[PDB]
C-alpha cells in the first residue's frame, strides 16, 4: 500500500516539468 | 452553489501563495503576465524592462566568493540593456526574468543537482558547478487538465 | 467554459507547491503514489525500495 520505502533517483533520467499547457 | 464554494476557499489558497510568489498567482488570476513583489499584507505591482536579449550569459559557478557554504539558488547571469553596453550582473529568475539585487542564495548543501531553464535551453548544475546542457524536449511535461 | 478556468489557474498552484513538495502534488494529479525530488525548474522522478 504505502510500505516502508526508501526513494532515490537511479539513472540520470527521467524528469517531469510543468508548463502552461492548458489553453482556454 | 457548490461552485462558488470551490471558488471561495480557493481564493484563500491564492492569498496564501501570493505571500510566496505573487508574480505567479496574480498572473494566474488576471491571465496577463504580471510581475509583482511581496510587501507585508499588501503585495505591490512593479513593471518590467526588456533587455538586449542576446546576449545574456550564464556563469558556470553557482558558489559565491566568499564563501562556502554560500551558494546561489539560481545561476548568475550577465546581460545588457540595449541600446547600451554596460555589463550587469543579474541572476536568472524563472520565465526569463533577470534578477536585479535580490540574489536567491541559499546556503551550500551537498550534493546538489538542479537544472535551470532559460529561454529554450536547460542548464544542469551538478554540484553548484555546471555539468551539461540538457535537451528541453527530452523532459516530459505534466498534463493535468481534468477535462 | 468557467470550468477550464478553475482548471487553468489551479494548474499554476500545482506548479507552485511542486516547488515545495513535488511528491505530494504529482501524486495528487496522477493518483499513483509517486515520489519525486525538486531540482530547479524541472522536478525529477526517483523510484522506491
Ligand atoms: C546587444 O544586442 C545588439 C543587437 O543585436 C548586438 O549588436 C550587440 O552586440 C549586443 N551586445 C552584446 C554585448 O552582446
Ligand atoms: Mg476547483
Amino acid at each position: 500500500k504505502y510500505p516502508y520505502r526508501v526513494c532515490s533517483m537511479a539513472q540520470g533520467t527521467d524528469l517531469i516539468r510543468f508548463e502552461r499547457n492548458i489553453v482556454c | 452553489e457548490a461552485w462558488c464554494v470551490d471558488q471561495r476557499r480557493t481564493l484563500e489558497v491564492f492569498k496564501e501563495l501570493s505571500k510566496i510568489n505573487p508574480s505567479a498567482i496574480l498572473s494566474a488570476i488576471y491571465n496577463k503576465p504580471i510581475a509583482a513583489r511581496f510587501m507585508g499584507d499588501v503585495l505591490g505591482l512593479a513593471s518590467c524592462v526588456t533587455i538586449n536579449q542576446t546576449s545574456v550569459k550564464v556563469l558556470r559557478d553557482m558558489n559565491v566568493k566568499e564563501s562556502p557554504g554560500r551558494c546561489y539558488s539560481r545561476p548568475v547571469v550577465i546581460f545588457n540593456f540595449a541600446n547600451s553596453s554596460y555589463v550587469q550582473y543579474g541572476q536568472l529568475g524563472e520565465d526569463n526574468e533577470i534578477l536585479l539585487g535580490n540574489h536567491r542564495t541559499e546556503e551550500c548543501q551537498l550534493p546538489s543537482l538542479k537544472i535551470f531553464i532559460a529561454g529554450n535551453s536547460a542548464y544542469e548544475y551538478v554540484d553548484y558547478l555546471f555539468k551539461r546542457m540538457i535537451d528541453l524536449s527530452s523532459i516530459s511535461t505534466v498534463d493535468s487538465m481534468i477535462a
